[PDB]
RNA sequence: UACCUAAUCAGAAAGCCACGGCUAACUACGUGCCAGCAGCCGCGGUAAUACGUAGGUGGCAAGCGUUAUCCGGAAUUAUUGG
RNA sequence: AUGGAGAGUUUGAUCCUGGCUCAGGAUGAACGCUGGCGGCGUGCCUAAUACAUGCAAGUCGAGCGAACGGACUGAUGUUAGCGGCGGACGGGUGAGUAACACGUGGAUAACCUACCUAUAAGACUGGGAUAACUUCGGGAAACCGGAGCUAAUACCGGAUAAUAUUUUGACGCAUGGUUCAAAAGUGAAAGACGGCUGUCACUUAUAGAUGGAUCCGCGCUGCAUUAGCUAGUUGGUAAGGUAACGGCUUACCAAGGCAACGAUGCAUAGCCGACCUGAGAGGGUGAUCGGCCACACUGGAACUGAGACACGGUCCAGACUCCUACGGGAGGCAGCAGUAGGGAAUCUUCCGCAAUGGGCGAAAGCCUGACGGAGCAACGCCGCG
RNA sequence: UAAGGAACUCGGCAAAAUGACCCCGUAACUUCGGGAGAAGGGGUGCUCUUUAGGGUUAACGCCCAGAAGAGCCGCAGUGAAU
C-alpha cells in the first residue's frame, strides 16, 4: 500500500487526535465539576456551570461532539441548576 | 454537488447523450435525478440538441452547476441568457 | 400527512400501559383466488389502560415505543 | 379437490430426477466438500479397461472402462467405435448418455479427445467417433 | 531430568500436541536426559491433520526443561515446562515452525535448524 | 481506421449430420446375434434401406452434431384444466 | 380473434388407465469435425484459492516557510515539508445474509447532511509554538530520540453575534407554532487585483437542493420424520447515551412476549428491474446493463473526518509469505492486465485522456486501468460471400 | 522431599488427592422412583457505607436472617481440627 496521501494522513490524524482528546478531556472535567457543584449547592456553582457551557459549545464548534449532543449536556446542566 | 451533465447512450463510435441532472458522486451512466433533454453530436452537420426550459431553469435556480459542454448546449438555446436576466 | 389507523380487538391486557390488538383482515390467494382470513396482532400503548380483553378499539401508529409497540390507543367503543 | 382444500394444501408437483448424476457434482479439494456444478463433460482416469456382456436379448462383447472422474466418483463408461487405445491410467473425457444393454453404464467416453484417439477407418460420421478429415 | 514414562509438550507444528517417552538414547542403562538429548516417544494428542499422527513412534529432541541446565560459569537456565521437538533422523525438524523459547545448548548438538527456526535462543 | 475511387483475377473462400418408423432423404458391397448401432420401438444368426464402406439422396450451412441444464409437448398436481 | 398440431411403446387382437421416449425453443455453455469476411455484442459460472511483475488517487507556490534549486533581480519548478480539499467517489466481488436485506406503498410533531445555491449579519483584538532547515546521537533496515531557529487560510486566548440552551407569559397522544422578556455561553482569513473597491477564502444563522438514517402495511425458499420457543426475553418506572425513537444499555418492579395463520431449528440463497419458456394461466432463472444491499486474507476496535468504524488508511490478535547483524521489521489483485492452481470451460502483463464523467486548482493544466478505443476467442445475433 | 508420575507390583496394597457451606450446571440408561452430591465450573477473609426483613414489645432494647456498594490485607481467607 502506502500511497503518498495515505502516509501523510496518518501524521495529520494523530496530530488532530492529540489536539482533540485534550480538548474533550478539559470539557468533561468541567462538566463533571459543574454538575457535582450543583448537586451539593456550592457557592461556585454558577461560574463552573458557565465554564462548562463555554467548553461544551467550543467543542461542538470543533466537531468534537455533535451540536445536538451539546444541547443535551447544556439542557441537563441548567435544568438542575 | 448537483451537476447538469451528459450521459453516454451510444454504441461503438456512435455516441448519443441525454442532458441529465444528477449528483456528482453518481456514476456517469448510473443513478440520476431528472432528465432534461438530449444531445446528439453525430447528426447531419449541426449537432441536434433538445432541451427543456422549465426544469432546466428550475435546477439552475436550485444551485445545479452545468458542466463545460452542457453550458454550451444551454447557451445555444439562450437558457444561460435568460438565467442571467433574472438576477 | 397522515398516520395509518387500524381497528381491532383486544386479546391481551396483562401488561400495564400496553394492550395487544388483533386486527383481522383478508388476503386472497394468488393462484386460486379464494379470500383467506388472516390476522395480525398489534401491540399498542395506552397510558391509562382502560381497554379490557374483548374490546374493539381504534389504533393509530406512532414513533417506536419499547422494542415492539408502534401504536397508540385512540378510541374505545365497545364494553363487552 | 375443493378450493378450500387446495388453499390449505397447494398442489405439489413431482421432482425430476436427472440422469447422469456424476456430471452434476463438483469437488473442492481445499474444503474437502462436494459441490453442484452441472457440467457438460467431466474428465477422469481409467482405473480398469475391459469388456462387458450385454443384456439378454442382445449378444455382443462391449468394451467399457471404469473411470474415476474429477470428483471422487467412480463410474462406468462406454467406448464407442471399433478400436480404442485406452489402458489403465488413461485420462479420458466422459459425456452423458447410457447404454441400454449394459446394466451399470450410464456414460460415454468421448473419442477424439484428450488422450483418446478416434476411429481409424471412420469416413462418414467423423464428428462422432473422433478422427479428422481424410486428406 | 527426563526419564521414560514422562509426558512432554511438543514445541512445533508437527501435528503432535503432546507426547511421552520410552527410552533415552545414548547408552546402556542411560536413564535421564536434559536439553540437547534425543528420546524415542509416541504421540498422545495430535492436531486434526498434521504430518505426524496419533500413536506413531518417533525420534525427538528436548528443548526446554524444568530441571534446567548449569552453564560453565555458574549460570543456570531453568524453564516452567518440559518440551520437545520431533526430528527427521537428520537433526532436522518435522514441522515448519517451532513454538516457544529454546536453550542455547542446542547449538552444540548441531541442532541448528532447531536453533534457527526458534523464537528465542537462550 | 471507416468509406470512396482506378486496375486485376473466377481466380484465394464448405463443411457437418441424416436416409426403418416417429422423421425429409435408398441402393450395392463387406460382416454374419461377430464386429458393432441405438432416444424409444429395437437391428445384427451368409440376400441389414438399422452395423462399416461406396454412390445417390435430403436437412442445414460458416457452420453442423453430441453432451449438460430449463420450459413445452405433459390436461403427467388438472385455478384455467384430472 | 392474431392465439393452442402430435407420434412411438403394455396385447393373439381391442378399448381404457398409466408411465417412459421423441419431434420445438433457449444457454456466460463445453466437446468433436470443419471454418472466408464484416458490424454489434459477450467472454473464470469452478478455488471469497495463492499471487511474481507493471499501472489503478492525487492536487493546490494566487494558503507559506524553505538547505530551497534555479532563467535573468532572480520567470519557472517541489526537489522536500507544513496547511486545505480529495482519499467514504469512481472500480471489483457475491463470501455472508431468510432479514424491513430487497420490491412496492407510506410515516418521521423521534432524525443528520461537507461541497452547491440564495438571503442576511459579519469577519475585531492579541499570543505561544512547530514542521521544513541546522547539528548531535542511536539502530542492520524500518525508522527513532535529543538540542537551536522559522512561517502560515496551522494552533490558542479575549471582544461582539443569531431562530443556539435555561427560565418566562401569551393537536393526531408524545404535541407543534411564533411572539414575549430576562440569564449563561458559542466565530472568522487571508490570498492574488484595480484605483476605497472587484474576485474567491472565511464565520454565524436561516431556507432550498442533494445525499444519508429510522419506523411501519403488504409481498418475498424447502423441510412438521423441525413443535413449543425466549428470559433483555416482554411491558413499565428512572438514569445514561444516540444525529434520533427505542431494552439501545444499566438498576428496580411485574410475568410477561411469540407460536399449526408454522414460534424455533436445520438446509439453501444476495434481492429487484429483468431474462428463458408457454396460447394463456403458469414454470424456471437472477450472466452482461441499471437500482439497493453486503464484503475487501480471517477476526475485534476505534481515530481523522460532513460523511468510514474505511479495497490500494491506523492499532491488536490469528494463519500464511519475505528480510534480519536475532533485537526486530514488511505484505495483502473479490481495481486493470497478467502468473500458478482447480476445472470441460472463459482473453492483452496494449494506446490515450481526443470525447463523457470525477478529484484538485482562478485557470492553464495534473491525475483518472473510470471511460473512449485497440489485441484474442464462430461464444452469440445479424448481413455478405 | 528436587525432576518424572504406576515405569513398583500378582494387583495403584499402602500412601497420596476430593471433602464444609452457597450459587450455577448434570449425560447415557431406566422398572419413570431413580441415575445424582452424577460429571463440570465459580465464591467464601476483614473494615466501612447502605438498607431491607419476621421474633418476642408499650416502646427502648433483645434475638435470628437478607441485598447492593465502597474499600483493606496476606503466599494462602470453610487460612487450624472435623
Amino acid at each position: 500500500a502506502n500511497i503518498k496521501s495515505a502516509i501523510k494522513r496518518v501524521k495529520t490524524t494523530e496530530k488532530a487526535e492529540a489536539r482533540n482528546i485534550s480538548q474533550k478531556s478539559a470539557m468533561r472535567t468541567a462538566v463533571k465539576n459543574a454538575k457535582t457543584a450543583v448537586s451539593n449547592n456550592a457557592d461556585n456553582k454558577n461560574e463552573l456551570v458557565s465554564l462548562a457551557v463555554k467548553l461544551v459549545d467550543k467543542a461542538a464548534q470543533s466537531n468534537l461532539i455533535h451540536s445536538n449532543k451539546a444541547d443535551r449536556i447544556k439542557s441537563q446542566l441548567m435544568t438542575a441548576n | 454537488a448537483v451537476k447538469i451533465r451528459l450521459t453516454r447512450l451510444g454504441s461503438k463510435r456512435n455516441p448519443f447523450y441525454r442532458i441529465v441532472v444528477a449528483d456528482a458522486r453518481s456514476p456517469r451512466d448510473g443513478r440520476i435525478i431528472e432528465q432534461i433533454g438530449t444531445y446528439n453530436p453525430t447528426s447531419a452537420n449541426a449537432p441536434e440538441i433538445k432541451v427543456d426550459e422549465a426544469l432546466a431553469l428550475k435546477w439552475l435556480n436550485d444551485g445545479a452547476k452545468p458542466t463545460d459542454t452542457v453550458h454550451n448546449i444551454l447557451s445555444k438555446e439562450g437558457i444561460m441568457k435568460k438565467f442571467d436576466e433574472q438576477k | 400527512n397522515d398516520r395509518k389507523v387500524y381497528v381491532g380487538k383486544v386479546v391481551s391486557d396483562k401488561m400495564d400501559k400496553t394492550i395487544t390488538v388483533l386486527v383481522e383482515t383478508y388476503k386472497t390467494h394468488k393462484l386460486y383466488g379464494k379470500r383467506v382470513k388472516y390476522s395480525k396482532k398489534y401491540k399498542t400503548h395506552d397510558e391509562n389502560n382502560s381497554a379490557k380483553l374483548g374490546d374493539i378499539v381504534k389504533i393509530q401508529e406512532t414513533r417506536p415505543l419499547s422494542a415492539t409497540k408502534r401504536f397508540r390507543l385512540v378510541e374505545i367503543v365497545e364494553e363487552s | 379437490p375443493t378450493i378450500n382444500q387446495l388453499v390449505r394444501k397447494p398442489r405439489q408437483s413431482k421432482i425430476k430426477k436427472s440422469d447422469s448424476p456424476a456430471l452434476n457434482k463438483g469437488f473442492n479439494s481445499k474444503k474437502k466438500k462436494f459441490t453442484d456444478l452441472n457440467s457438460p463433460q467431466k474428465r477422469g482416469v481409467c482405473t480398469r479397461v475391459g469388456t462387458m456382456t450385454p443384456k439378454k436379448p442382445n449378444s455382443a462383447l462391449r468394451k467399457y472402462a471404469r473411470v474415476r472422474l474429477s470428483n471422487n466418483i467412480e463410474i462406468n463408461a462406454y467406448i464407442p467405435g471399433i478400436g480404442h487405445n485406452l489402458q489403465e491410467h488413461s485420462v479420458v473425457l466422459v459425456r452423458g448418455g447410457r447404454v441400454k444393454d449394459l446394466p451399470g453404464v450410464r456414460y460415454h467416453i468421448v473419442r477424439g479427445a484428450l488422450d483418446t484417439s478416434g476411429v481409424d477407418g471412420r469416413r462418414q460420421g467423423r464428428s462422432l467417433y473422433g478422427t479428422k478429415k481424410p486428406k | 531430568m527426563i526419564q521414560q514414562e514422562t509426558r512432554l509438550k511438543v514445541a512445533d507444528n508437527s501435528g503432535a500436541r503432546e507426547v511421552l517417552t520410552i527410552k533415552v538414547l545414548g547408552g546402556s542403562g542411560r536413564k535421564t536426559a536434559n536439553i540437547g538429548d534425543v528420546i524415542v516417544c509416541t504421540v498422545k494428542n495430535a492436531t486434526p491433520g498434521g504430518v505426524v499422527k496419533k500413536g506413531d513412534v518417533v525420534k525427538a529432541v528436548i528443548v526446554r526443561t524444568k530441571s534446567g541446565v548449569r552453564r560453565n560459569d555458574g549460570s543456570y537456565i531453568k524453564f516452567d515446562e518440559n518440551a520437545c521437538v520431533i526430528i527427521r533422523d537428520d537433526k532436522g525438524p518435522r514441522g515448519t515452525r517451532i513454538f516457544g523459547p529454546v536453550a542455547r545448548e542446542l547449538r552444540e548438538g548441531n541442532f541448528m535448524k532447531i536453533v534457527s527456526l526458534a523464537p528465542e535462543v537462550l
